[PDB]
């Protein structure tokens, strides 16, 4: 199996179109008064670590184009010391990301399971607080993990944080889908599309998109740390390029499926 | 002035058969909902018969459901109301209530006790 | 009851003796108010920028 | 320096 | 008998409507054709004011037009400076439910009301760190809906009883009681002179009533509904109301008979607040469909729209400059608008 | 920048210090506005409720179940005309509806009452907690044998008792068909119309029962719960 390549357009072009979309749905959250409550902090906080990944790719992409090329010859020094800065920028976008979603699902686990004590344990204050805890977490794990990068626990972190994240938000998710199956259940007894169809739409999409988007490189990870030389794993690697694009067209679906599915944002972005 | 003038009411003996008929003048017909209110001596004031804006839904009470019929016409401003195989207690003054708002399916305070949109009334007594 | 119907016959006599004018002129001294103030209404006619407690 | 996207493309 | 005080009051109506048609020999919009169109009045949100938690259902200007007072179902008054959009008071309430508010034109007062069905008169300019409750009105039957200060010892109040009262705030008594609306009263506007004052009902009525004789003393109908707002044209020779029948109508108080009719065929929805420039030429009107539009009191014409609210807009009110116009909403925003050139 | 503008300021931030206290109070109550008639045991279901607690237009009662506020609001001393006061009432967490169940001629009336609460604008999002008051008394009205049913209702002969009704012990078939009845005269106006932006919510209430407080409690929950599980797309 021969490692992949592909062409430089489509980092670029799913960096314009996430950004465009990012930036759509801050401002859009921006221009609304009403839409100040901590559900909407963090689906700003996750637009800009889509938006981050995707201009960190774009550029790198722009520069791996300005090196392949003859033009404007750089030196073998800086190349390296100008890389690792937007490796690490891509790692801490990667990072926050998931971050941000298990914290938007964790907020909407707290306004169901918790429903009459929610604006008394999630004050905007605890919604800033836990943002910025966020992003300050994932810079440091992020410069630590490309400045520590060849050692070998910094691959093990990476998978453990992301598994650990992926059945956490499944189970949160599964776990709201039954209660509303168990309240629609208690609505059909009533004296006199269905309800159960769109939750479980709405779960798999919510699930299968990150798991689809993510796990194949994070599986990528898996397979170079422990099997480096067996041909059940080298055709697997080979294709590093995709699993790329697939965490970049994450990045572009997840400002659609969490902040566009919502009438008020969809009315201000319609105004707009 | 929103005036709603009734015609109808009077002496029949029971088992008889009335129309009463209320002409309306002093606003749209066509975009209001109407009823029918009646108030029986040392009695409060109750409610009948109710017709919507285009005559699609037609609602009664249990006691009614049998015998009266509401029906309106949108050309001549005229709310009617059909009575047959009357009863004793048929017997009470009769009052064509407006609902207060135009385009909406809410009908406030059509049974109270002041209301600025509502008949004068017609005595239909039975024996 | 024969009170409240007195009442309202006793003020509703006092309504068709009012000294009405026509609307001719009554309509003419509007649209010789506007006519007389317009100069002086900031929304009919923007004040400039300088003189506005706006901006 | 070999340079490419991202990281850990291999080990 | 009383058949026949209900033929003599029909015998008086009929009068009245012939005596009133015979006075009407031209139709304003025949008489205005010759008035250049307004054209196209575009406004811009200078300052937005924020700070309420719930829907605001009151506002009212002073005579200074910079402070402004507002009302809000939080139970708060708070006096906005709208030149820098701070908060120079905020008042607490007793009720948290209010419908109106007012502004003494001293600037020494101001005035809330609600479904407490009580006036509270509160003292500002007393600088020893604290803003007291001067007074209590009580002895209405139902709601408040609107009050309006004559000087800083009367007040007039309407209230959901169907009557309007006036009060004298250090005896706290009614010196008088204004009865004859079948209806509960929405809006009191008071006359420029401080010597009559119109108010509407939900009984398509409005009339005007004598301050200092208690009787009332022209009537008007025409509405289909409920009038929700009333207010003087810059004289008290003219107030126009907007009503829930999604009609505003001009009357005047001369010829005792309707002036002019705006309405379109798109308008569904209501009408909440009116208010007129200071010119009678710019009519202002909130809607429940969460927008505001200009109108031209002389052509019945639109000649002008204002947008910008996420829900219905519930107040309005000019100042007495004539230089801002604030809306407040039920989303709990104050919106300062001004043109530009 | 002068002093002015600094006593201004200064001004401006300790009342924005007050509004920020206030509105965290403000957002972590649930309002709650009761409605009903003479007739209904709304008055006993006020004074009864009560406990544990921590002329007028409006009387207000706070209560705290579960270290969760809930105020209530009682529209006394005001004229039968309903259809412009109500409207202030658009952003409450629900309508407790109180009706006299064991009342056969002005049942009706409540019946036409709810219908107009459950259409009108500015209440369709708003969720009724239906209390159907005075069990007791309908108990020994349908067992003693006077003043049936089927004289005010003609649609009793042919209803039989729905096969999800939970009978008290000790409890006759015809009070609970009788019991099950209004409810479902109610329960056909809720489902009727109204989209799924709001329900309603029946209990067999007693004047002297000590429990109302905790089905509000649920009721509340139920309703927050449904609201954010329709935003969420799920449910
Ligand atoms: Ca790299």
């Amino acid at each position: 199996c021969e490692q992949v390549f592909i062409k430089p357009e489509v980092f670029l072009s799913l960096g314009i179109v996430s950004l465009l979309e990012n930036i759509l749905v801050i401002l859009a959250v921006v221009r609304n008064g009403n839409l100040h409550s901590p559900m909407y902090f963090f689906l700003c906080s996750l637009a800009v670590a889509d938006m981050l990944v995707s201009v960190s790719n774009a550029l790198e992409t722009i520069m791996i184009a300005i090196v392949h090329s003859d033009y404007l010859t750089f030196e073998d020094q800086f190349i390296q010391h100008m890389d690792n800065i937007f490796d690490s920028m891509i790692c801490i976008s990667l990072v926050a990301s998931i971050c941000n979603l298990l914290a938007i699902a964790v907020d909407r686990y707290v306004t169901i399971f918790y429903a009459l004590r929610y604006h008394s344990i999630m004050t905007v204050r605890k919604a800033l607080t836990l943002i910025v805890a966020i992003w300050v977490c994932c810079g440091v794990c992020g410069v630590v993990f490309i400045v520590y990068s060849e050692s070998k626990m910094v691959i093990v972190c990476l998978i453990t944080m992301f598994f650990a994240m992926m059945l956490l938000m499944g189970t949160l998710y599964v776990h709201m889908f039954l209660f509303a199956r168990l309240h629609v259940k208690r609505i059909a007894a009533l004296p006199p599309q269905h309800s159960c169809m769109k939750g479980a739409v709405t779960i798999t999409i919510l699930l299968g998109v990150f798991i689809f988007c993510w796990a194949p490189f994070f599986l990528h990870l898996v397979l170079i740390i422990t099997c480096p030389t067996n041909p059940y794993c080298i055709c697997y690697t080979a294709h590093f390029n995709t699993y790329l694009v697939l965490i970049m067209c994450n990045s572009v679906i997840d400002p659609l499926i969490y902040a566009f599915r919502s009438l008020e944002l969809r009315n201000t972005f319609r105004e707009i | 002035q929103v005036q709603l003038q009734e015609s109808g009411g009077g002496l029949v003996q029971p088992g008889g058969s009335l129309r009463l008929s209320c002409a309306a003048s002093g606003f749209t017909f066509s975009n209001y909902k109407m009823n029918w209110v009646r108030q029986a001596p040392g009695k409060g004031l109750e409610w009948v018969s109710d017709i919507s804006q285009s005559g699609a839904s037609i609602s009664y009470t249990g006691s009614v459901k049998g015998r009266f019929t509401i029906s309106r016409d949108n050309a001549k401003n005229t709310l009617y109301l059909q009575m047959n195989s009357l009863k004793p207690e048929d017997t009470a003054v009769y009052y064509c209530a407006r609902c207060p708002a135009p385009f909406t399916r809410d009908c406030f305070d059509v049974t109270s006790t002041t209301y600025a949109y509502r008949g004068q009334g017609t005595q239909v007594t039975v024996s | 009851s024969i009170a409240q119907a007195r009442k309202l016959v006793e003020q509703l006599k006092m309504e068709a003796n009012i000294d009405r004018i026509k609307v001719s002129k009554a309509a003419a001294d509007l649209m010789a108010y506007c006519e007389a103030h317009a100069k002086e209404d900031p929304l009919l006619t923007p004040v400039p920028a300088s003189e506005n407690p706006f901006r | 320096y070999v340079m490419g996207h991202f990281r850990w493309d291999r080990f | 008998e009383l058949d026949q005080l209900r033929q003599e009051a029909e015998q008086l109506k009929n009068q009245i409507r012939d005596a009133r048609k015979a006075c009407a020999d031209a139709t304003l919009s025949q008489i205005t054709n010759n008035i250049d169109p307004v054209g196209r009045i575009q406004m811009r949100t200078r300052r937005t004011l924020r700070g309420h938690l719930a829907k605001i259902y009151a506002m009212h200007w002073g005579t200074d037009s910079r402070l402004l007072v507002s009302a809000s179902q939080d139970g708060k008054l708070i006096i906005w400076d709208s030149y820098t959009t701070n908060k120079v008071h905020a008042i607490p309430l007793r009720s948290s439910w209010v419908m109106t508010c007012a502004y003494a034109p001293s600037g020494n007062y101001v005035a809330c009301g609600g479904l407490d069905n009580i006036c509270s008169i509160y003292n500002l300019k007393t600088r020893e760190g604290n803003v007291r409750v001067s007074r209590e009105l009580a002895g209405h039957t139902g709601y408040l809906s609107c009050c309006r200060f004559l000087d800083d010892n009367q007040i007039v109040t309407s209230s959901g009883d169907t009557t309007c009262a006036l009060w004298d705030i250090e005896t706290g008594q009614q010196t008088t009681t204004f009865t004859g609306h079948t209806g509960d009263v929405m809006s009191l506007s008071l006359a420029p002179d401080t010597r009559l004052f119109v108010s509407g009902a939900c009984d398509a009525s409005a009339k005007l009533w004598d301050v200092r004789e208690g009787m009332c003393r022209q009537t008007f109908t025409g509405h289909e509904s409920d009038i929700n707002a009333i207010c003087f044209f810059p004289n008290g020779n003219a107030f126009a109301t907007g009503s829930d029948d999604a009609t505003c109508r001009l009357f005047d108080l001369r010829a005792d008979q309707e002036l002019m009719t705006y309405s379109h065929d798109n308008i569904i929805c209501g009408i909440t607040s009116v208010s007129f420039s200071k010119s009678g030429r710019l009519l202002l009107a909130g809607y429940d469909d969460f927008n505001c539009n200009v109108w031209d009191a002389l052509k019945a014409d639109r000649a002008g729209v204002l947008a910008g609210h996420d829900n219905r807009v519930s107040c309005l009110g000019v100042t007495d400059d004539g230089m801002a116009v604030a809306t407040g909403s039920w989303d709990s925003f104050l919106k300062i608008w001004n043109g530009s050139s | 920048l002068s002093a002015e503008d600094k006593a201004a300021v200064e001004r401006s931030k300790m009342i924005e210090k007050q509004l920020q206290k206030d509105k965290q109070v403000y957002r972590a109550t649930h309002r709650l506005l009761l409605l009903g008639a003479d007739n209904s045991g709304k008055s006993t279901i006020v004074k009864q409720m009560r406990i544990y607690h921590v002329t007028s237009g409006i009387f207000e009662t706070k209560f705290q179940v579960d270290k969760v506020n809930f105020h209530m609001f009682d529209v006394g001393a005001q004229r039968d005309e309903r259809r412009k006061w109500i409207q202030c009432f658009n952003d409450v967490t629900a309508i407790i509806f109180v009706v006299d169940s064991s009342d056969y001629n002005r049942l009706q009336e409540a019946l036409n009452d709810f219908k107009s609460i459950w259409n009108n604008r500015w209440l369709r999002t708003i969720s009724v907690i239906l209390f159907l008051n005075k069990q007791d008394l309908l108990a020994e009205k349908v067992l003693a044998g006077k003043s049936k049913i089927e004289d005010y209702f003609p649609e009793f002969a042919r209803y039989t008792t729905p096969e999800d009704a939970t009978p008290e012990p000790g409890e006759d078939p015809r009070v609970t068909r009788a019991k099950y009845f209004i409810r479902d005269e109610f329960l056909r106006i809720s489902t009727a119309s109204g989209d799924g932006r709001h329900y309603c919510y029946p209990h067999f209430t007693c004047s002297v029962d000590t429990e109302n407080a905790r089905r509000i409690f649920n009721d509340c929950r139920d309703i927050i719960q449904r609201m954010h599980l329709r935003q969420y797309e799920l449910l």
